[PDB]
RNA sequence: AAACUCAGUUGACACAAAAUAGACUACGAAAGUGGCUUUAACAUAUCUGAACACACAAUAGCUAAGACCCAAACUGGGAUUAGAUACCCCACUAUGCUUAGCCCUAAACCUCAACAGUUAAUCAACAAAACUGCUCGCCAGAACACUACGAGCCACAGCUUAAAACUCAAA
């Protein structure tokens, strides 16, 4: 017909999917500082996964992980364990 | 992101029982809300404070 | 002997150009305002940019400026909305004037 | 350093000190800022009693407890009591919500104390002991 | 059970305990204790729970829609470029 | 199947210690389990004041004992483990390797939900 | 106002309830299910099908035996009012919980049946766009009537099924 004519085909230009920063990697309960990384310092909270960007299964994951060791006592409850404050700031949350 | 409203509501074809019951439709009007509506108390108090001891 | 509007498309600049996010485009300023520009780049919709606080009374009307495009044409859907609602203009970063 | 707003860790080489002494070792200021009542009460690093205030106690009646003036005054009840057993500096700890919940540490300023930290412990179940059911007015 | 003086501590800077108060209340704030604090002072029975978490759930949806128009149209509050057609 | 037994010991001298684990281990071979593995978390100060056989405790050794073990064997290791004086805490999960990666290539993007609303004029 | 002499710090301390996560929308047939661990476990088909049986069925309630932090009909007191058998305040009981049986009702509603399929030429109004095929269930003016009688039921001031007479031109 017309060697000009457009070809079915994927888009080629698609961009990759932005894996959550967890994507891929093994969340467990014994991890009290990545537990950590994902809760309020000032009230242990667990935050939200609009502050933490995760995924809807790393952060149930998360979650899940978070209340197993609270309640086995690898993790603090009311708040963050304050050796692990100077860590990575992965949580898109501003107090002061 | 703007939380999903993919089979939130009460729908036909929507297995799930309703998530959100908007009590008004869930579509944006063409207008916002109007800007909604005791200082020195504490010089009165020190005030008062010292008309009480003099 | 006439191309068809299929090898126009194919071999055209813009055609050429893939995905307009973060690409280098050459623009004119067709139309200023006090501090606006209202800068042509080919696309079917021109930009707007605030004139630059640097060299600022160094863009005039046909001033050739380079653009780091963002958006071809600036659009998106709203809640409720049937059709996506559009600003008819290209997002696009001023970087400064081509010589 | 530029400033920290996390209190320092306990049982730590911390630089802090005030007067000399240990953040674990500042005395404590709780406060209970009920709805219609405010109470104060100054301990030291061993929960030793040190003062107390309340807005009974400094004379308002009724309604007029549950007021920030009538909180104001009794921290600065409760900072007078303190300063003549000593208290220079004090870690506050404030639990509930009510009018005095402000008042109470500007009243405990005014009458000479200085304030170091502010600690929030408001009750909060996490579940349990179901409230009194909601009113209807 | 737990250490005092590391939950909800906020350590007042030079002195500014009105700085440091609403920092305090900020956090409190963004965390939600505030708001969990009023609603459980009276028992919230589960259907009315319910309701006012889809109400508020609704809002949410509805005001982030409308910021993010808002945001998107804000560009087109420039002056008319075409003053006189 | 494979579980681990997460488990918090009371700070005590390296004897006494090793002796727990052994009793532990000991309990566990005999109610049937095959202990994979044993290994040793430290001792440090516990998330709260954990109070057990009505003495409380601030400090403590965590370890970790992999093995497999039959389903019902998992209660009465339970209750060995609540009995035991000298185990501040004990809890036997699923051992965590036993679940996979599943693949999640990324946060796919949700679209705005449409047609939610007939599109009658007003 | 009545009411308690009891209130605050710290420590020990449940058979009650299960912040944040959750802006997630998943599980179950429905009712329902959001603290942690483990065990068992989530029917079948590449259809529909039960006052015609079997099994479930929130909350409330009944019988018996326990628990009882807190809440709480009822009850008492305080206050309010012209009166207040309520709204507001305080105390407390059944009850909410556990065990073993009953009871079988909900605006048990997503008031939108199951399965399959379509978006094509639309659609009383509103609501959650309009339909096609197939099957079961149900309805034939309002009120009498979640009623009377009969029948069945661990139900005994009950539940399911459920009329008719008289009346009206409306509902
Ligand atoms: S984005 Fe892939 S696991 Fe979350
Ligand atoms: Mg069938
Ligand atoms: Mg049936
Ligand atoms: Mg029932
Ligand atoms: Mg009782
Ligand atoms: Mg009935
Ligand atoms: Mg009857
Ligand atoms: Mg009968």
């Amino acid at each position: 017909s017309n060697e000009d004519l457009p070809i079915s085909m994927e888009n080629p230009y698609k961009e990759p999917l932005k894996k959550c920063i967890l994507c891929g990697k093994h969340v467990d309960y014994k991890n009290v500082q990545l537990l950590s990384q994902f809760v309020s310092p000032f009230t242990g909270c667990i935050y939200g996964r609009h502050i933490t960007g995760l995924c809807g299964k790393k952060q149930k994951e998360i979650t899940k992980a978070i209340k197993r060791a609270q309640i086995m006592g690898f993790m603090p409850v009311t708040y963050k364990d304050p050796a692990y404050l100077k860590d990575p700031k992965v949580c898109n949350i501003r107090y002061r | 992101a703007t939380p999903s409203l993919r089979g939130r509501l009460a729908r036909f074809g929507n297995p799930r029982k309703p998530v959100l019951k908007p009590n008004k439709p869930l579509i944006l009007a063409n207008r916002v809300g109007e800007r909604r509506r005791a200082t020195c108390i504490t010089e009165m108090s020190v005030m008062m404070a010292c008309w009480k001891q003099n | 002997n006439v191309e068809s509007f299929a090898s126009m498309l194919r071999h055209s600049p813009l055609t050429q150009m893939g995905p307009a996010k973060d690409k280098l485009v050459i623009g004119r300023i067709f139309h200023i305002v006090e501090n606006d520009l209202y800068i042509d780049f080919g696309g079917k919709f021109h930009c707007v940019c605030r004139r630059p606080e640097v060299d600022g009374e160094k863009y005039q009307k046909g001033t050739r400026v380079r653009l780091r495009l963002l958006d071809l044409e600036l659009t998106s859907r709203f809640l409720g909305a049937t059709t996506d609602t559009t600003v008819l203009e290209a997002n696009a970063v001023l970087l400064g004037i081509q010589e | 350093t530029k400033f920290s707003i996390y209190p320092p860790i306990p049982g730590e080489e911390s630089s802090l000190r005030w007067a000399g002494k240990k953040f674990e070792e500042i005395p404590i200021a709780h406060i209970k800022a009920s709805h219609n009542n405010t109470q104060i009460q100054v301990v030291s690093a061993s929960n030793e009693p040190l003062a107390f205030a309340s807005c009974g106690t400094e004379g308002f009646r009724n309604a007029k407890k549950g007021t920030g003036i009538a909180a104001q005054t009794a921290g600065i009840a409760a900072a007078a009591r303190a300063k003549q057993k000593g208290v220079i500096h004090i870690r506050v700890v404030v639990k509930g919500l009510g009018p005095g919940r402000l008042s109470a540490m500007h009243g405990l300023i005014m009458g000479g104390l200085e304030v170091i930290s502010i600690t929030d412990n408001t009750p909060i179940p996490h579940n349990g002991c179901r409230p009194r059911k909601a009113r209807k007015l | 059970k737990h250490l005092k003086f590391i939950a909800r501590t906020v350590m007042v800077q030079e002195g500014n305990v009105e700085s440091a108060y609403r920092t305090l209340n900020r956090i409190l704030t963004m965390d939600g204790l505030i708001e969990d604090i009023k609603h459980r002072r009276y028992y919230e029975k589960p259907c009315r729970r319910r309701q006012r978490e889809s109400y508020e759930r609704c809002r949410r949806i509805y005001n982030m829609e409308m910021a993010r128009k808002i945001n998107f149209l804000m560009r087109k509050n420039r002056a008319d470029p075409w003053q006189g057609c | 199947p494979r579980y681990e037994l997460a488990l918090i010991l009371k700070a005590m001298q390296r004897p006494e210690t090793a002796a727990t684990l052994k009793r532990t281990i000991e309990a566990l071979m005999d109610r049937g389990a095959i202990v994979r593995d044993l290994e040793n978390l430290g001792e440090r100060a516990l998330p709260y004041r954990i109070s057990a056989h009505s003495q409380q405790h601030n400090r403590g050794g965590y370890f970790l004992v992999d093995f497999y073990a039959p389903t019902a064997a998992v209660e009465s290791m339970v209750e060995h483990l609540s009995r035991d004086i000298d185990v501040i805490r004990g809890n036997i999960v699923k051992h965590p390797l036993t679940q996979e990666l599943k693949e999640c290539e990324g946060i796919v993007p949700v679209p705005l939900a449409e047609k939610l609303y007939s599109t009658k004029k007003r």
